[PDB]
């Protein structure tokens, strides 16, 4: 936001500096540069803001912006959740053949020039624990959350 | 041979001791397999008639036959010892594994992102 307001061009005449600092609150944000090629410190100066706010607000925001409201209460497409975890682990067979591809390019060149040489094609390092944890939540609120309703409904 | 089920051989070992008397050890064996074969009786059998179940012990009728008989089941019948075979009424828990697997499912998610 960086709240402004004029300061007179008359004291710029008289080559006089304005403002009288007596307290170490005013040069502590620096201002952009772009400002600065503006009047910047010219014709106006900066003024330090900061908020008031109240619990009775935040608690009345944050309780409200994302909930959920019986949605993990339910089973997430039965049929689907076990097609989808094939439907991940097809392609993670070929992926961990690429994690029997991508290790035997060690004990070779440096590490550097695995680290450039790596930006046209994909790794199975990190794509692989991506899809391992994909899998593992996905699987396990399916597991609890399935469990909990036979003790809750009868 | 009391390890499997030699148990004609063992009361042929009693009385074929060849060392000295061992009355008084033999006859805690002779009870401690008196409830071995009182146990052995309550298994999914017949109806086994007042002669079978009668001579597998070494008696040939006093009411001892009637001391495991109103002890246990396979009661006095019209040559019969009956059958009470059930096994129905211990299966189809899920609420117990509803409840253990409550606790390993946490159990998991606490050394899975929960920093050690």
């Amino acid at each position: 936001i960086d709240a402004f307001r004029l300061i007179n061009a008359n004291m710029m005449v008289l080559g006089h500096e304005p403002r009288q600092t007596t307290s170490n609150l005013g040069h502590l944000n620096k201002p952009s540069i772009q400002a600065l090629i503006h009047g910047l410190n010219r014709h106006y100066y900066s003024i330090t803001i900061n908020y008031r706010k109240n619990e009775l607000e935040q608690k009345m925001l944050l309780n409200l912006h994302k909930k959920s409201w019986m949605e993990g209460l339910t089973l997430q497409d039965y049929s689907e959740h076990c097609k989808h975890n094939e439907s991940v682990v097809k392609e993670m067979l070929e992926l961990a053949k690429n994690y029997n591809k991508a290790v035997e390019e060690e004990d070779k060149m440096t590490p550097e020039q695995l680290a450039i040489k790596n930006v046209g094609k994909q790794d199975p390092k990190r794509h692989l624990e991506e899809h391992v944890d994909v899998l593992m939540t996905s699987n396990i609120v399916q597991c609890l959350a399935a469990m909990l309703d036979t003790v809750v409904f009868k | 041979y009391l390890m499997e089920g030699s148990y004609n051989k063992v009361f042929l070992a009693k009385g074929n001791i060849p060392a000295e008397s061992y009355t008084f050890f033999i006859d805690i064996l002779l009870d401690t397999i008196r409830d071995e074969i009182a146990g052995c009786i309550e298994k999914a059998y017949e109806k086994i008639l007042f002669t079978e179940a009668t001579r597998i012990l070494f008696f040939n009728t006093p009411k001892k036959m009637t001391d495991y008989a109103k002890k246990r089941g396979w009661v006095l019948g019209p040559n019969n010892y009956y059958s009470f075979a059930s096994q129905q009424q211990k299966p189809e828990d899920t609420t117990i594994p509803s409840t253990e697997l409550a606790k390993q499912v946490i159990e998991y998610a606490r050394q899975l992102e929960m920093i050690v």
